[PDB]
């Protein structure tokens, strides 16, 4: 409702690239593919309303994303053993 | 926590394997069961003045046993059958600073190195 | 040094990071009492526990008035076992629980046994499967309370929960199930299973260690006599501070999984298959315990004929994993859960649990079945069982010292 | 390889045989990718490439040829 499209392939980038600067291999990896899967999941929905709950929850998770990632830097460890 | 010296018998293995059970002058001790996690087959092979010139283990059991009777394995080399009679438990644990909970090992490899001397002992007549 | 993959699920979680997110808050600046009812630190942390308590109910079907916050499933179980068991004890004294229980409601069921109830442990089949027409027969006129865990811990066998429900409640005798390893990865709704009280643990569904839930239903009412003295925190059920930060991380990660569980069962379910296939087609002798057919996917426990569990676990020197074998469970006790099954006392010394769970990559899964084949090969060679069973021999037929 | 390891990673994003991915192609019209496709696209050459492409260059690269293009023009 102020072109879902433009939000929505901004915020897919963005969450994309900052889930790429997690530290742990774990969070790292699974926010990466989650954040594939569920765009893909998601897009056929076309009622506008929905478009846009969808589009403020991945606003939220963006956060959640930003603050995670600089307290997962903050206090990092070593790499697993398969990252060698 | 991680233990270095129990650890090393199984990285870096070394005496695994079989000898001739039907040499005269080879001793084989079996001990232990499979239903109590611990099973030691050590054989030793033993010169004609009875100077122990080599040997060999397989062993069923946690790294501490394996650890336990692999350090037998090296320990018998070079002994006279008389001399490894002397190796006891407590100096395998010492070697490898076996907590309590896994004494039962060093004591089985004890066992191994007596049943393979007496299987030996009992082939020379 | 490089850190070693995480494959232990099933002991414990990481944080869900969203579940950490969630927490922070209360760490720093929403620092009140919940039970402060005079100021806006303890109105505001009131509030959240209260949002957590909703979190918890959604997820299971519940009300949140039926939501107790605790400090693990641990609490819970002794909770809903001894809490039953003494509120009826005038009229009641007999309890059902199974072999395969997780420690916590067998040694509630044993310090009851000493309080003078009668318990029935329930053996299980083969598959770890309770046999539901032996648990009907089992209720008596004086049985109080039903315990049977909704996913084992060791083997990942689903009991039916459901059908167990329906004998209970046709019969009035309370139905508790530990649902530990269940909660947000197999659907539960405590009507349409017909539960009366289910143990909750934070830290098995990425919720931080520490706190749990028991839900106790409350129509029909379900009593259960307090364990804790104090206050009255809880309803009267769980005295003592409610830990905001916590149980906001209980109710994150219950929200969470709600919207996780699908998706997680379906990735889990392909990672897990091809971790039990790829291992069974390179190794011989190699068997599930637990039936597969009743059976969550994220817990696997496989048997290596003839090398013991411990020294596969150290050969597996860069993989986080668990072992059956005595020595590495505390260093008491064999598995009961094993021995339960029927498991050969050797074979249940050769078993190792594999976990997989919302976090673990298809890269983790093939370097864990890489090392897994290459060391068992390995201890076999080193095995003097597997040297005798290659020349032919009966290990049965030996005569051990 | 050369400059056209750009074409191995549109390959490998797209799920195209190397055959298919010829200069002249587009990602959505000749390729089948969706615009899902192309952010994850431009973020791989990003990586491959250890270079920042912003929005407004990320727009113009649509087809094969002004991939390669970008790429040899920003070391
Ligand atoms: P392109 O082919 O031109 O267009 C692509 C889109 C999706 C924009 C197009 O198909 C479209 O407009 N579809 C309309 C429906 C739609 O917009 N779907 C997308 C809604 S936004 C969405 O689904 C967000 C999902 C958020 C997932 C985050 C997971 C986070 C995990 C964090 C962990 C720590
Ligand atoms: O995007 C991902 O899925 C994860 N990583 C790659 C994960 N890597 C580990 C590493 O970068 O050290 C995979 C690996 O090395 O096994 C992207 C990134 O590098 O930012
Ligand atoms: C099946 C089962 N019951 C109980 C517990 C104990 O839970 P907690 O560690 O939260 O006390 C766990 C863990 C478990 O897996």
């Amino acid at each position: 409702a102020a072109s879902s499209r433009a939000q929505v392939l901004a915020l897919y980038r963005a969450m994309l690239r900052e889930s790429k600067r997690f530290s742990a291999y774990n969070y790292r990896t699974y926010a990466v593919r989650r954040i594939r899967d569920a765009f893909r999941e998601n897009k056929n929905v076309k009622d506008p309303v929905e478009i846009q709950t969808l589009v403020n929850k991945a606003k939220r998770d963006l956060g959640v994303i930003r603050r995670q990632v600089h307290i997962g830097q903050l206090y990092s460890t070593d790499k697993l053993i398969i990252e060698n | 926590a991680l233990h270095t010296q129990v650890v090393d018998h199984y990285e870096n293995p070394r005496n695994v394997g079989s000898l001739d059970k039907t040499s005269k002058n080879v001793g084989t001790g079996l001990v232990g069961a499979p239903a109590c996690g611990d099973v030691m087959k050590l054989q030793i092979q033993v010169d004609e003045k009875g100077k122990i010139v080599d040997a060999r283990f397989k062993t069923f059991g946690c790294g501490s046993a394996i650890a336990s009777s692999s350090l037998a394995t090296e320990w018998v080399k070079g002994k006279t059958v008389e001399e490894a009679l002397t190796i006891k438990n407590t100096d395998i644990a010492k070697e490898l600073c076996l907590p309590p909970v896994k004494l039962h090992c060093s004591m089985l490899a004890e066992d191994a190195i007596k049943a393979a001397l007496a299987d030996y002992k009992l082939k020379q007549e | 040094s490089l850190r070693p993959l995480y494959m232990d699920v099933q002991a414990t979680t990481p944080l869900d990071p969203r579940v950490l997110d969630a927490m922070l808050p209360y760490l720093i600046n929403y620092y009140g009492n919940p039970h402060s009812r005079t100021h806006a630190y303890g109105w505001e942390s009131e509030a959240a526990m209260e949002r957590a308590r909703q979190q918890v109910a959604s997820l299971i079907g519940a009300d949140p008035r039926e939501i107790i916050f605790t400090s693990g499933a641990t609490e819970s179980n002794n909770i809903a076992i001894k809490g039953v068991a003494r509120f009826y004890r005038s009229r009641k004294k007999h309890l059902i629980t199974t072999q395969t229980e997780h420690k916590c409601v067998l040694d509630s069921c044993r310090s009851l046994e000493a309080e003078g109830f009668q318990v029935t442990y329930l053996p299980v089949q083969k598959s770890g499967i309770i046999d539901l027409k032996e648990l009907e027969a089992a209720i008596q006129p004086d049985t109080s309370l039903v315990s049977v865990m909704t996913v084992n811990n060791e083997i990942g066998v689903k009991q039916p929960i459901a059908e167990i429900g329906r004998i209970c409640s046709s019969r009035k005798v309370y139905f508790h199930t530990d649902a530990a390893q269940a909660v947000g990865k197999i659907p539960l709704d405590v009507n349409d299973m017909k539960i009366d009280l289910m143990s909750i643990s934070g830290h098995k569904i990425y919720g931080p260690k520490g706190v749990g839930a028991i839900y106790i239903r409350r129509r029909p009412r379900v009593r259960v006599e307090a364990l804790q003295s104090g206050g009255g925190q809880e309803r009267g059920m769980r005295s003592g501070t409610v830990p905001t930060p916590l149980v906001v991380g209980l109710g994150a990660a219950c929200e969470v999984a709600q919207q996780e569980m699908e998706y997680d069962h379906k990735r889990i379910s392909k990672l897990s298959e091809r971790l039990i296939q790829n291992i069974m087609k390179s190794l011989p002798d190699v068997v599930m315990n637990g039936d597969p057919k009743h059976h969550y996917p994220g817990c696997i426990n496989l048997s290596f004929a003839y090398v013991e569990g411990e020294s596969l676990l150290m050969a597996l020197k860069d993989v986080a994993l668990s072992s059956g074998s005595a020595c590495t469970s505390a260093s008491l006790e064999p598995s009961y859960v094993l021995r339960a099954i029927g498991t050969d006392e050797d074979l249940a010394h050769s078993s190792i649990r594999f976990g997989i769970g919302r976090f673990t990559t298809e890269e983790e899964v093939d370097y864990t079945v890489e090392k897994c084949i290459q060391h068992v090969k390995r201890l076999r060679e080193m095995s003097p069982l597997w040297e005798m069973v290659q020349d032919g021999i009966d290990l049965k037929s030996i005569k051990w010292t | 390889t050369i400059e056209e390891r750009v074409k191995k990673i549109i390959g490998e994003q797209l799920g195209v045989k190397q055959e298919e991915v010829t200069n002249n192609a587009s990602f959505v019209e000749d390729l089948g990718a969706d615009s899902l496709d192309t952010v994850e696209l431009v973020m791989a050459l990003e990586e491959e490439f250890d270079t920042e492409i912003p929005d407004e260059e990320a727009e113009k690269i649509t087809t094969v040829q002004a991939a390669i293009d970008y790429i040899n023009g920003h070391q």
